[PDB]
């Protein structure tokens, strides 16, 4: 009953930053091409306004079970990575786990924008999945970089042996993983260089081409948390924030910093550079960051 | 029963913000295309049975409207037909001024390409900036004329309204030194990373013999092996006394089309600080007092003209002809766009990808008024 | 009293340090940097050592505060912060 | 219950880009760096569902009407057009068109007309502004007499160019391959 | 003839090179806050019209020339002109012989669906008192009518301003 309430802070906590989070994306966006653009409480007010209709749409009875298990799984992907000391469970935190676990949400996302039916849902789900199959190539290698210059897989077990001794972005054969990953995350995001799961423009909207009211605000929440998801497990591996009430927030506001400053990394490379066709994109995941992180692979045994 | 179960049809509709307003029915094959027929004409207004039936002075204001990114070309070529069938004495100081303005609305109409480019290649950054930088061209043609587009300005004779003064002659060597320091900071962004020519390297290739028979007048037939600037060959407006420099490249991909009208970009800012040092002397901004009066009742002797002038996609023409009475008998607006994206563009789409659609159909400026008329 | 004299001073001079810089005007910027040489000199005094106030008196009262008066003279007197067509550009 | 998703309405109005024709010069430099509308939260997407606030940017052809009212259709609850220029009332310059549609009040629910060829920004805001204002306590507008008033609707929808347009605009193309 | 280069205009592709777009991180973003910062327009936008009652003749010069057909005329014999077929464009004031037909910068007009806000648009324009309207008043440049009630049988149209005349004249008859 107390892990129930715990994993209920942690979930209305990574809503409730995921969303600011996001906002704050637009905010540097707009500020990145001389606008004011939004305030920073912004898409809290799309997820409000969002479930506030009076129709919605519900193609199929799998067009609902596909995007609520996207939000299950993306849930599911925050749960186990050490958001500071609070966790509700440390012992089994592995790479694998929540490195699949990112990519579900990638599924049902998709799984449910196929049962719609349209062309641009269809080639919005033919263009997001060359991206799933073409990430995992650099992406295994970081996990093995990181896996072989420490040996253990409980995430526990690696906060602490980044708390005892030594940064991770330090320590040159673990840093070609991270530029990998730095490089990795714009596509597992959505973010502008990879864009192409959500391409705002060049086709329609890809896969949420027509969703409707109350299914584009579970996509928003489930797009907040695969933001705070994979930032978190970028810095609680990379970075490793690691850490009584003051200790206890201020461990959380510095994981924050380590939150923004990766994101404040994926936002400047993600305005400077347009869209990426997917023939490109399955061709460029395999020529440098394959190598980087090969070669990062090979220094780590 | 689907009876094609083979190819897919997407299509392009208005609602899409990648085309502007035309559609494109694209039998799709997976990915690519093997067919692509246009079917454009969402916003017919007509000007043919529509533009007979006003006095000849009163049609400038329903004509601006047959090419929405230049508010100016398709009053200042209007303007220069019905000044032919006449045969006025439009000053200096009128052609002057109607040179400034077909000069700073070409301008206009490249930083409005540019950012119709952006808003579909992703980049929203040079987007932002090419629309904030037109906008200060907007608010400085508002000190002019009036609103910001379809400023209702060359009257068949002359102009309306002349130039405030030094307050604004010192305002445009302003801006245009401004956005010549400026432009240094496009190419940054649209044309020097490897993104962009990564992504729009031979896509569409056009042929050489593919181009001048075809239907192309633009500065993308220019991109193939073309020799023909309408400004050039024959100058209309205070064009001689300018010494401007064009471009011509041996290519005739996509980018070959992109990198060509940036660098009319940047000779078209180096003609509007060079036209500006020159000054306008005195003059009239009228043409004649007797031979105007009764604005209605304007009878124009019979025959016929055309005349055609650069724009920001093709060289585009109108052909009045005059009864003899106070209507113009037919005056024909030819888009520049008419064979232009929509019959060169059928043999271009067919084995392109579905992510250069787009591409494709912005590196021609596509603007769909034209093709309707 | 002994203290609370002490934290009205302390506290005027911060109140004199926070309204010196929040100001456009730069010769009001000059009278609230005096009236900070004001309330160091009282608090050097207080502090009980002379030799620093009556120095700092005779340079930070009219020879800091009467020296950069002096200096925009020939210069701006506002911060010129601009209504307009191009402005804020 | 009914506050907190009111005041959401008019903070976050998401507008989709159909750019119709004429006027489409004077739609995107209303949303980018200069006089803008991220401010006031309105993000443009091109999506029918995930929009609630539509822009009849000028005159509307027949070949366009189809295509307006069947975007028309597919936004759930709080669709709002904000009929622009002067083409929606009464007909622009284009009276004289038999294509470019006269009155659009009789096919669409406009809420709130701007005047203007083209409006200037400005203009746009004020328009925006006062449909705030609308919102606000919430005034009646358009989805709540496209619902109970669609007998006069879909009876003027039919007259002009009607005959069910799903069979004429769908078997055009067919024989056409 | 003068053909400009040979291989100049076109560029060399680079990595890192569009970080030099990343330069507005912190300047001042170039935005004009528009509740409420005004903007101030020019001296001669072209708005709203501003006929005197006084010196208009009648002869239906601005009639065959308006290129959207209204200004149609009425008997007391002054054109009213609606707004909802005009451009703006301001070819009834320099063909108007006497100068009774003005233009002054008003551009902003938001009216609402009902019909009785709809018939705002159908104004028989104020004498030029009407720039006590734009100055002296709250200068918002905005349409200085507001509100207008019809009246069947009884055809007394009233322009309630802002604060100052309702102006009630009678109309009877129209065309010529
Ligand atoms: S309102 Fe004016 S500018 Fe807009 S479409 Fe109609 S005629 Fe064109
Ligand atoms: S304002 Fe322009 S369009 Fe309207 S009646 Fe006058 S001249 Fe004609
Ligand atoms: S404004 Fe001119 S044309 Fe119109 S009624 Fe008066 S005098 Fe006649």
């Amino acid at each position: 009953i107390g892990v129930f309430l715990r994993a209920l802070l942690i979930i209305i906590y990574a809503t409730f930053v995921g969303f600011i989070f996001m906002g704050i994306i637009r905010k540097v966006t707009a500020r990145i091409h001389r606008r004011i653009g939004p305030p920073i409480y912004q898409p809290i007010i799309d997820t409000l306004k969002f479930f506030g209709k009076k129709e919605n749409i519900t193609h199929g009875l799998i067009y609902d079970f596909g995007i609520i298990y996207a939000v299950g799984a993306t849930i599911l992907a925050l749960m186990f990575i050490p958001l500071g000391p609070i966790s509700v469970l440390r012992a089994y935190g592995d790479l694998i786990l929540v490195t699949f676990l990112l990519e579900i949400p990638m599924l049902g996302i998709m799984f449910a924008a196929m049962s719609s039916g349209n062309p641009y849902a269809g080639i919005g789900a033919q263009r997001a999945l060359l991206t799933l199959l073409a990430i995992q190539v650099p992406l295994g290698l970081a996990i093995i970089a990181v896996a072989e210059y420490y040996g253990t897989f409980s995430t526990y077990e690696i906060v602490m042996a980044q708390q005892k001794m030594g940064w991770s972005i330090f320590h040159l054969p673990l840093l070609l993983a991270a530029i990998a990953y730095d490089i990795v995350l714009q596509a597992m995001f959505g973010k502008e260089p990879f864009d192409i799961m959500i391409a705002p423009g060049e086709i329609s909207l890809g896969p949420m081409v027509e969703f409707g009211g109350k299914h584009m605000g579970m996509l928003q929440i489930q797009h907040a948390m695969a933001l705070f998801a994979e930032t978190l497990f970028f810095s609680n591996i990379f970075l490793g924030g690691g850490v009584p009430l003051l200790n206890t927030l201020a461990s959380l506001a510095v994981l924050l910093v380590k939150q923004i400053a990766v994101l404040l990394i994926a936002i400047f490379v993600g305005a400077i550079f347009p869209r990426f066709t997917i023939d490109q994109a399955a061709k460029f995941y395999w020529k440098w960051p394959t190598i980087i992180a090969a070669i990062g692979a090979i220094m780590a045994s | 029963y689907p009876i094609d179960k083979d190819t897919y049809e997407l299509f392009f509709g208005p609602q899409h913000m990648a085309t502007e307003n035309f559609s494109i029915i694209l039998k799709m094959d997976g990915n690519r295309v093997v067919k692509a027929i246009a079917n454009p004409g969402f916003l017919h207004r007509g000007f043919e049975k529509l533009a007979e039936y006003r006095p000849w002075y009163t049609n400038i204001a329903l004509l601006l409207r047959i090419c929405v990114p230049e508010p100016d070309v398709p009053e200042a070529i209007y303007s220069m037909a019905v000044d032919e069938i006449i045969g006025w004495e439009v000053p200096e100081r009128a052609q002057w001024i109607r040179t400034l303005v077909l000069e700073m609305a070409r301008v206009t109409a490249y930083l409005f390409w540019i950012m119709g480019l952006s808003f579909k290649l992703g980049v929203y950054t040079a987007g932002q900036w090419a629309a904030a930088y037109r906008e200060r061209f907007m608010a400085l043609f508002e000190q002019l004329t009036g609103a910001r587009v379809y400023h209702i300005y060359t009257i068949p004779g002359g102009v309306r309204r002349d130039i405030p003064g030094d307050k604004w002659l010192r305002q445009v060597r302003d801006t245009v030194e401004y956005l010549k320091d400026k432009l240094k900071d496009f190419d940054n962004v649209l044309f020097e990373n490897y993104i962009t020519y990564k992504r729009l390297e031979g896509i569409g290739v056009m042929d050489k013999k593919f181009a001048l028979e075809e239907g192309v007048t633009g500065p993308n037939l220019r991109a193939t092996g073309v020799a023909y600037d309408v400004r050039k060959s024959d100058p209309y407006l205070l064009y001689p006394e300018l010494d401007f420099e064009i471009p011509v490249l041996k290519e005739g991909d996509a980018l070959a089309r992109v990198l060509v009208r940036r660098y009319e970009l940047e000779q078209d800012l180096y003609i509007i600080e060079q036209l500006l040092d020159m000054g306008p002397p005195s003059g009239p901004y009228k043409v004649q007092d007797p031979k105007l009066k009764n604005l209605p009742r304007f009878k124009v002797p019979p025959g016929e003209a055309f005349a055609h002038v650069e724009a920001t996609k093709g060289d585009f023409g109108a052909y009045v002809v005059s009864d003899g009475g106070h209507k113009p008998y037919r005056v024909h607006i030819r888009g520049p766009s008419i064979a232009h994206g929509v019959r060169v563009l059928e043999q271009l789409l067919v084995g392109a990808r579905l992510a250069d659609v787009p591409a494709i159909l912005m590196s021609l400026d596509n603007c769909p008024p034209d093709i309707d008329r | 009293c002994i203290v609370c004299i002490e934290y009205i001073i302390v506290a005027l001079m911060i109140i004199s340090a926070i309204l010196a810089v929040e100001w456009r005007d730069l010769l009001a910027s000059t009278v609230g940097m005096a009236a900070v040489s004001l309330f160091a000199s009282i608090l050097f005094f207080f502090l009980q050592a002379p030799d620093v106030a009556m120095t700092e008196a005779a340079i930070g009262a009219a020879l800091s505060a009467a020296v950069f008066i002096f200096a925009i003279k020939r210069t701006y007197r506002y911060e010129t912060e601009e209504l307009g067509w191009w402005v804020r550009w | 219950f009914e506050p907190l998703f009111n005041w959401a309405r008019k903070k976050s109005l998401w507008i989709v880009a159909f750019c119709t024709g004429c006027g489409g010069i004077e739609m995107p430099p209303l949303m980018t760096a200069r006089y803008d509308l991220e401010r006031f939260g309105i993000m443009p997407d091109p999506s029918p569902r995930q929009y609630d606030l539509f822009l009849i940017t000028g005159y509307v052809t027949p070949k366009t009407l189809k295509r307006i009212i069947i975007t028309y259709e597919m936004a759930p609850d709080p669709k709002y057009v904000l009929a622009h220029g002067s083409c929606p009332i009464n007909g622009g310059i284009y009276w004289d068109a038999y294509n470019a549609i006269k009155q659009l009040d009789k096919y669409i629910p406009v809420d709130v007309y701007i005047a203007g060829c083209m409006p200037r920004p400005e203009a746009v805001m004020d328009g925006i502004k006062k449909l705030m204002e609308m919102i606000e306590n919430g005034e009646a507008d358009g989805w709540k007499r496209y619902k109970e008033n669609y007998e006069w609707y879909r009876k003027n929808q039919d007259e002009l160019l009607g005959e069910g347009w799903r069979e004429k605009e769908a078997r055009k193309w067919i024989p056409w391959l | 003839f003068r053909i400009a280069p040979e291989e100049k205009v076109k560029k060399k592709p680079s990595f890192l090179k569009p970080w030099f777009g990343l330069k507005y991180l912190f300047k001042k973003p170039v935005t004009i806050k528009i509740p409420y910062e005004f903007i101030e327009p020019a001296p001669r936008y072209r708005g709203f019209h501003t006929l005197d009652w006084k010196k208009c003749i009648g002869c239906n010069m601005c009639g065959q020339i308006c290129p959207a057909r209204a200004i149609e005329m009425t008997w007391i014999p002054h054109p009213k002109i609606d707004y909802g077929r005009c451009t703006f464009c301001q070819f009834c004031v320099d063909v108007c012989p006497t100068g009774a037909l003005g233009f002054i910068e008003t551009y902003m007009l938001t009216t609402t669906w009902r019909e009785e806000e709809l018939l705002l648009y159908d104004w028989v324009p104020i004498e030029p008192e009407k720039f006590k309207e734009i100055q002296e008043k709250f200068k918002d440049y905005k349409f200085p009518v507001e509100k207008i009630e019809f009246n069947k049988e009884t055809k007394e149209v009233t322009y309630y301003l802002r604060d100052g005349t309702t102006f009630k004249f009678k109309i009877l008859g129209y065309g010529l």
